[PDB]
């Protein structure tokens, strides 16, 4: 490699000499400390570099060395249960040889174990021409995970050596006869961040994921591939719900990304999330995930591209046919970061001193989520379902982040302040939240559960669309007027709000529902109303029902308590309701 | 429907104050409205 | 009911001509200093030019 | 043809090449990369034996020493031909419905060249929209300007399918084409388009023009031309 | 190796020829041709070439008879044992007249990043003695609590009553008070150091002094080197450490200076674009370590100009912060002391120091019963001076006269006066007793009538 | 611009007495206190400071009038001679200095009138007399800052203003009060400034 | 040009000379015009950072001086852009000039002659300027006292026409009527109609005639008796 | 871009017949007098500048379509010589003269569209005829000057537009009015100036 020579210090900008080897938004150590930078510009053999962490000590003369690579991770055995920081740092391994609590300057270290040994086992049969993609074989990083290995892109032939035993990642597990000449491949591989993994087609995210959580699935269901957009105000509970995501969805992997969050958020993040639990192997959800955490005094640069990191990995892990859920937050502090790297390359400023680039570089990143197919002879599909928080500044969601996320998303929910303190759980406002997906999704449920889920859901939010008018002219005159068939929609309404949007995810029932679970769930709701209406169109008075009623509603709710495998009761709850009013219809 | 040109920042604020006081005025006086309006159609009953 | 009328003006005068000029022009106040602040930033970058 | 080894300097997305000459204002240039990746280009401004280009692809991954410019003595075109009917092309006019190539009957600015005021033709033509709100109310006529204002969430891109496969002009003409335009769009907007526009055989009439929000700012500008 | 290389001066910068092994921000001293010593900085440094920025202004300075000495060192502190007690300036150097210490060692004042996985998140309730502090915005040990004020309203006194009263509770670890002072004037100065001595605080706290006059290249540094020295009475001595800073408005505004000296063109209302990062640079260093008994925690002060919150210095401090305090000139304007509102105040880790074992156990419990009892008082308050008294329901009417003698007799306790966490929590039941058993909805059967006069 | 030394300095304790009942009730400045007067022309701003220079009860008083009207200063010479009022016996040209510099006047020698002003303050402060300082306007000097900013083609702060404008001003500041002079005899001496803002 | 030959008649040759130009706004744009010319660092709105001391050097040059009989006064008239006060031109010749006199639309619209608002407008050599022996001795709490009740008056005037005239007290009413007479006849006087200071004063008092006696707490009570109608 | 010499200039006192109610009642132009027409898109700018082009008691109309939409200037050279006045017998394009330079024209040529016409119109006025030139739009001409103002790198100036687009349309409308054109006859002509400023 070639040795560059620094010019000129100035802040965070340090020119060097004779760099002539070295290319544009190539990574490279600075100065004797060795501290990582990136090549911005570059004027003959003069090349203009953004150093990361404080160049305080550092002064002209001193060496600085290309590393030949942009901004890269190791994706290999070894990745799974681990926390980095933006540009892939293991935390822990960190602190164990730097025997520091602190990230100190110009440390570097490599991401995955080279010392650990893995035992390979090889299900590529010796003679068969393989392709970019084609899994070789596997290795058992952590069950649930099975880390299938797979061949690298820019190589392709027919495989002559491989057996099966005990590796590093360094050792040559294989080797491929490509016409250019006899590679050997290793069990991992590197790749850029800000240049997404290769795929063969990417399809529509057509298949809702079950959540379990009520309010979500039903009114703004996520599809295995689509995008959702979270604002979370203090309060609101946004922990719960993001935690409740990770466990429940039937995904395969989960990545989180904490980008330039406070100090006394992001080790909340840290430590409660082994503390979670996988229900199907009953172990801690760490053994699924992947961790990307920052701080909002770590370098700029790992916190703009602390989503890419992330991204990257998620990629990964897709191209293996698993289904992938990544998770931001905040994609709000994300942009507060991007927003002054741009500031320190004096680019003319765009909307509230965002770069003019916001959107194309939020547009770059949800645009790699989505359901693909994977490269490879064996064309397996996998999916990247991305969840992104952000932080608005006065709640507002006019606001440039929020705005430019909006328009390559589909699916909005809005966490309330307002709902939290009326203990609304999960607080999601039902009126401005919103789903692209839930008529695709209708489609899709409608067929599976072979009922008219659709129209129930359809159902659902016109009743509740109705109680908001109805709520704006009843703070006119009061109840008055009665208007008892306004007012039967409104108790429709209270219950829907009670029995289905809100969920204690503590309580060991209330915190998971499937799909067969919901439907018996809104159908009782919903006959209610609707045998409601009959009476009141016969003549009845319907005060008189409530109060016959409150044999029922003592179980519409009981019903949402409702164990699995005891749906028994929370159907007959449906043609139960029907004797209930036409008993009081006989008055 | 501009009233007049005051460009000042701390008057803006001012005035996010002096809408929420307008409001909350506007809220007091409808429902002091109803009430007195409650009274007034019980008394003409008498009244007439 | 001669109260009622006086109130009633109020309400009328306050909703349609007070709150909804404060509005208007907070709005165009904002505006305002959006723009001032960012034609300022451009000169501020002539000058780091010279 | 002219092939350049020597780059000034580069910064951002904007490069620098010297000793340069007989290139132009707007000519278009390909960059070959040190990894044999060609990335194409504009120049922006040129003075002396200096030209200021801009790369669409990005500057990203570039070795000046061992990367070179190759000025195509041309500005951005378009290979025209009456094939292009019921075909797919991205922001550039590169083919993406990966059907058979296209030989262009000729090559085309896409800036074009200004209607004589004189030349023009009053439009007083009628078009079916199929959309009586249109149709009747705000009539579309052959020549002219008339836009859609829209907003979030709104049906526009449901209200240009429909027209794009309901509009068709009265007596009987054997000859009338829909040329879709799509700019910066995120990918499903895409597909919802190329999807109904086939179902419903309006992509038989039709020639469309795919963007996406991903691709380069450049070329989502050039898309509509 | 002193260089008479001077070739340009303009402003406070000044350019110095013909160098080498010279570095970034690295300390420099001019001896002028008179013999005057002044200190500076490497601002920029090229090749052959360096640009340093004098301290103490470039007046009356010959460029031809005056020479320059580069020390070979960023700005340092020295650390030592026997610090507490005595008061130092911005960049460390004694201001008490007392014996000059024999530092254990030099430390960058800059410091470093803590890992994210080393981080212990903090659970021990802090007592400040003040009762809108310490029952309903609770501060708990490690946390970063800033306190938003104006022009005139009484921070200057609260800020004194905090580290006065300050103090943990039961744990046999002695308590740090490392107070810090950017750009004040002079009485301001002189009333928080004669006010440390006479409560015996000064024996038990760490005193950084920066006047206005003082030079805005240290005024930047005043911060680094208390929360250097608070790191090295924590993390390395096993202390619970409190630092309270002022003004953080005057801090941003010498941080705008040096800005325009390197010729950097300004973010955002005329402050720098790494505002935000350089807050969070001095703010986020705070809390508790793994393994380590050490204890930092921040409570920032600052004047919003012209008491609005959207100004970039208490909205991006509230990025970077977890709550605020803030003072009302409604409420100093009548007679409230401390002025505080605890409306729009906060603490978004209250919870994590209340409830038995660090207070009483109807901590939590009461503190939401007095909240939405001041938020309805205070509308039964505006409803009645516009309809008048008679319209409000008799308990829409103590709910009124309850809430303003919340304001007198709870909030109110004056700048001088303790208030222990025992004294505050029961003093709420007993404006609690005002109203009747009947709306109390937010507490239980145990503690309603555990505590309920 | 060298602030006078001084064995230290004192919290001013002392109300003054400016005959104006709004201030002198309400909102009081001490001997060797800070006063500032904001506000749009036509407020009052220069009136109110003549208003203290005549019935202060100071024993000395620099009037400095920089960047503002020339006839407000030729008003003063007309009439502080023929104006009598304790606690001196006599006229209050005999307690007065006058630093004239008007709107039209060269632009840097607005920061030399400021400057100069305060030094015979500090001055008459070592001998130890009560004396207060009257800046007329203090926004003038910065505007004069502002303009040689620009031509030095300086990078700006807010407004234009230079951005070592709020150290140029604490220094200003930080040079009034009540102290005990030099020597041994410990005489106090305290400066008060009452300064005129116009902002725009 | 102008006020260098005015200040040649008035002092050199003892002339008595009012200046008057027009506009003066135009001037400060010929001044932006070769300071955007000349890049200069710009102030507010592009205009030169010396234009304070610019337009000093003009309207410092008036006044009189001592020996010479002759006189220089003053009268520059500049248009407000945007109609507003703040803008830099208006703003920084209100800083330095002898107060001003400014006109509104409201008041032009209303068709008053001449158009002028009495409010914010300001002189100030007022003082030394009327009292006994140029003018009469209640020339100076006239003025004092229709300021204060024209203040009240148009103030209540703007509640009357939008909460109408029965929901203001009868003492509001009063000045109410007494705001917009005030403005129809002691404003509006005609371009060309000319008022000596005895009759102005004169009908000074017949309009604040019509308030009980008081209200008036900023007029001498015995300067009230010998001039009050 | 120099005006044409005149002897010297007179106010306009004749109003202009324009058939239109609202303004030849209400706010009516008179024969040398310049008028402003601001409004946002579909407001009837250009309608109202064809209809003065129509009935208007001019001897000569010059209309100029700077920056504008090229159907706007094709609907007038079909239209116009299709209407013809009863009395004459001839057709209205026998006395108008047209410039257009479309918006999607080149920029630099929207400023020469205005100054072409200008002068057009003088050219007429010289011989004694009453002429009235259309502008739609200046705000056309504005833009073109602070695209080349950007280009040549100068200084702002308000909203962009460069510092001396004050005085361009203030010389612009200047060479308007009542003239006694150059001669021994001493005749009269004018130019009646009818501008449109689209504001965003
Ligand atoms: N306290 C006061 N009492 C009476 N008249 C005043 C007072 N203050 C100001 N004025 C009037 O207002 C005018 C403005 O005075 P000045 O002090 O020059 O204003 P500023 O200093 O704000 O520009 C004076 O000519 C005077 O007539
Ligand atoms: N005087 C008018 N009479 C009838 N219709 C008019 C008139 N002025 C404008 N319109 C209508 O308004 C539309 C706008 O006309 P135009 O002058 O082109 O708008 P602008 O030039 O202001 O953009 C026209 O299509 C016309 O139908
Ligand atoms: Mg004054
Ligand atoms: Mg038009």
């Amino acid at each position: 490699m070639q040795i560059g020579k620094i010019i000129k210090v100035s802040g965070p900008l340090v020119m060097a000499e004779n760099m002539s080897e070295a290319s544009i938004q190539d990574m490279c150590l600075v100065g004797d400390l060795g501290v990582i930078g990136e090549i911005i510009e570059m004027r003959q053999d003069v090349a203009s570099i953004q150093v990361y962490e404080e160049t305080s000590g550092i002064g002209p003369g001193e060496p600085v060395r290309s590393t030949g690579e942009a901004l890269s991770v190791e994706l290999g055995p070894g990745i799974i249960s681990q926390m980095f920081d933006g540009i892939q740092r293991p935390l822990d391994t960190f602190m164990e040889v730097t025997q520091s609590n602190f990230l100190g300057r110009g440390v570097q270290l490599p991401a995955l174990d080279h010392e650990k040994q893995w035992w390979f086992e090889a299900t590529i049969e010796e003679g068969t021409e393989v392709s970019a993609g084609d899994i070789i074989g596997y290795v058992d990083e952590t069950k649930i995970i099975q880390h299938k290995i797979m061949v690298p892109n820019g190589i392709k032939g027919t495989v002559q050596k491989i057996e099966s035993g005990s590796f590093t990642i360094d050792d040559p597990i294989c080797v491929i006869e490509t016409e250019q000449g006899l590679k050997e491949l290793t069990m991992m591989q590197k790749w850029p961040v800000r240049r997404g993994r290769p795929i063969k087609q990417k399809l529509n995210p057509d298949v809702p994921m079950i959540t379990g959580q009520r309010v979500i699935d039903t009114f703004f269901p996520v599809t295995k591939g689509g995008a959702a957009a979270v604002p979370g105000p203090f309060g609101a509970g946004k922990t719960v719900v993001q935690h409740q995501i990770a466990k429940w969805s039937d995904v395969d992997l989960v990545v989180y990304v904490g980008c330039g969050e406070r100090g006394n958020e992001m080790t909340d993040v840290v430590n409660e999330f082994p503390e979670l639990i996988d229900p199907n192997t009953g172990e801690s959800l760490m053994e699924r995930t992947v961790l990307i955490a920052n701080t909002s005094n770590m370098p700029v640069a790992a916190r703009e591209a602390s989503i890419y990191t992330g991204i990257t990995i998620a990629e990964y892990f897709r191209d293996m046919g698993y289904d992938v859920a990544i998770m931001a937050d905040s994609t709000s502090r994300w942009a507060e970061a991007l927003r002054e790297m741009s500031g320190r390359l004096e680019e003319m400023p765009g909307d509230e001193g965002y770069p003019a680039y916001l959107g194309s570089r939020l547009a770059e990143y949800y645009e790699r989520s989505g359901r693909v197919i994977a490269l490879g002879s064996d064309q397996r599909e996998g999916s990247i379902t991305a969840i992104s928080a952000v932080s608005p500044s006065g709640g507002d969601i006019s606001e440039p982040v929020t705005q430019n996320t909006l328009r390559v998303v589909k699916v909005f929910w809005g966490l309330d302040s307002s709902l939290a303190q009326k203990r609304h759980f999960p607080s999601i406002n039902w009126i401005q939240s919103y789903s692209l997906y839930s008529t695709e999704v209708g489609r899709y449920m409608d067929q599976i559960l072979q009922q008219d889920w659709s129209d129930m859901v359809t159902e659902g939010m016109r009743i509740l669309q109705e109680e908001e008018q109805l709520n704006e002219i009843v703070r006119l005159v009061g109840i008055d007027s009665l208007s008892d068939n306004d007012r039967l929609t409104l108790e429709v309404a209270k219950s829907i709000r009670e029995d289905y949007l809100q969920q204690n995810a503590f309580d060991d029932v209330d915190t998971f529902t499937s799909r067969e679970k919901q439907f018996n769930m809104l159908k009782v709701i919903l006959t209610f109303g609707k045998e409601a209406r009959k009476a009141l169109s016969l003549g009845a008075y319907f005060n008189e029902i409530m109060e016959g009623t409150v044999a029922v509603r003592e179980r519409i709710s009981r019903s949402k308590y409702i164990p699995e495998e005891e749906l028994a009761k929370i159907s007959s709850i449906n043609e139960e309701i029907k004797e209930t009013i036409q008993l009081i219809v006989s008055e | 429907m501009r009233l007049n040109v005051n460009p000042t920042r701390m008057e803006l604020t001012r005035l996010k104050k002096q809408l929420t006081t307008a409001t909350r005025g506007h809220k007091l006086l409808k429902d002091k409205q109803d009430e007195l309006m409650r009274q007034f159609i019980l008394l003409i009953r008498k009244n007439n | 009911a001669e109260e009622i009328e006086k109130t009633r003006r109020r309400v009328n005068a306050l909703e349609y001509m007070t709150i909804p000029q404060l509005e208007e022009t907070i709005y165009y106040i904002k505006m305002k200093l959006e723009e001032n602040e960012r034609a300022e930033v451009t000169r501020l970058i002539k000058v780091k030019n010279m | 043809i002219k092939e350049y080894r020597t780059i000034k300097e580069v910064v951002g997305p904007l490069m620098a090449v010297e000793k340069v000459s007989g290139v132009k204002y707007e000519e278009l240039i390909e960059v070959r990369m040190q990894n044999g990746e060609i990335r194409r280009g504009q120049v922006l401004e040129v003075q002396e034996d200096k030209a200021m280009v801009q790369i669409f692809e990005g500057t990203s991954g570039i070795n000046l020493k061992n990367s070179s410019v190759r000025f195509l003595g041309h500005p951005l075109q378009l290979g025209v031909s009456e094939d292009m009917i019921g075909r797919v092309f991205d922001g550039l006019g590169r083919p993406k419905d990966n059907g058979p190539e296209i030989l262009p009957e000729k090559y085309l600015d896409i800036n074009g060249e200004v209607i004589n005021p004189i030349a023009r033709d009053y439009p007083d033509e009628f078009i079916q929209t199929g959309i009586s709100a249109i149709d009747h109310l705000n009539t579309l006529v052959r020549g002219q300007k008339l836009p859609v204002f829209s907003g979030s969430g709104l049906p526009h891109k449901e209200l240009a399918a429909q027209i794009a496969r309901q509009a068709t002009v009265l007596d009987s003409s054997d000859d009338f084409a829909v040329v879709f335009a799509a700019i910066g769009i995120t990918f499903e907007e895409a597909e919802f388009f190329m999807e109904d526009f086939r179902q419903t055989g309006a992509i038989d009439r039709s020639v469309m023009f795919m963007n996406l929000a991903n691709d380069p700012a450049i070329e989502r500008i050039a898309t509509p031309r | 190796k002193e260089y008479r290389t001077i070739k340009e001066v303009v402003g406070p910068l000044m350019a110095v020829e013909k160098v080498s092994g010279v570095k970034y921000e690295e300390l420099i001293e001019v001896r002028m041709q008179n013999g005057e010593i002044r200190r500076g900085q490497v601002l920029e440094v090229q090749e052959d070439k360096a640009m340093v920025q004098i301290f103490e202004g470039t007046s009356g300075i010959n460029l031809k008879n005056s020479s320059v000495r580069f020390l070979g060192h960023p700005l340092q502190l020295g650390v030592s044992e026997d610090m507490i007690g005595r008061v130092f300036d911005g960049l460390g150097r004694p201001k008490d007249n007392g014996p000059e210490i024999l530092p254990e060692k030099y430390l960058d004042i800059n410091g470093e990043v803590i890992n994210p996985i080393a981080r212990d998140y903090p659970d021990e309730f802090i007592q400040t003695g003040i009762s809108a502090i310490d029952h309903l915005n609770t501060l708990v040990r490690g946390q970063k609590l800033p306190v938003f004020s104006g022009s005139g309203l009484p921070h200057k006194e609260l800020a004194a009553q905090i580290a006065r009263q300050a103090t943990v509770l039961d744990s046999s670890d002695d308590f740090a008070v490392v107070f810090a002072a950017i750009g004040i004037t002079f009485e301001e100065a002189e009333f928080f150091m004669e006010d440390f001595r006479q409560t015996g605080a000064i024996d038990r706290s760490v005193m950084f002094m920066n006047l206005a006059n003082d030079p805005a290249i240290e005024r930047i540094a005043t911060p680094r080197m208390a929360l250097t020295a608070a790191e090295y009475l924590a993390y390395e001595k096993g202390m619970h450490v409190l630092v309270i800073m002022t003004d953080m408005t005057n801090y941003a505004e010498a941080l705008r200076e040096i800005s325009a000296a390197r010729r950097e063109v300004p973010g955002r209302r005329g402050y720098p674009g790494y505002l935000y990062t350089n807050l969070a640079t001095l703010f986020e260093r705070a809390g508790r370590i793994r393994g380590l008994k050490g204890s930092v925690t921040q409570i920032p002060i600052l004047t919003m100009p012209e008491d609005d919150k959207t100004h970039p210095i208490p909205d991006l401090t509230g990025y970077i912060t977890e709550g605020q305090i803030i003072l009302t000139r409604e409420l100093y304007k009548s007679g409230i002391q401390p002025p505080i509102d605890v409306l729009p105040s906060l603490s978004r880790l209250k919870d994590k120091g209340t409830g038995a074992g660090k207070t009483r156990e109807d901590h939590a419990a009461t503190m939401n019963q007095l909240f939405a009892a001041y938020a309805q008082g205070k509308q039964a308050k505006e409803l009645a001076v516009v309809l008048g008294e008679s319209a409000l329901s008799d308990i829409d009417k103590i709910y009124a006269k309850f809430a303003e003698r919340f304001e007198n007799e709870y909030v109110n306790q004056g700048f001088y006066t303790n208030r222990t966490i025992t004294e505050t929590l029961d003093l709420g039941w007993e404006l609690l007793a005002m109203l009747p058993r009947t709306e109390l909805k937010r507490i239980k059967d145990d503690l309603l009538d555990k505590y309920l006069p």
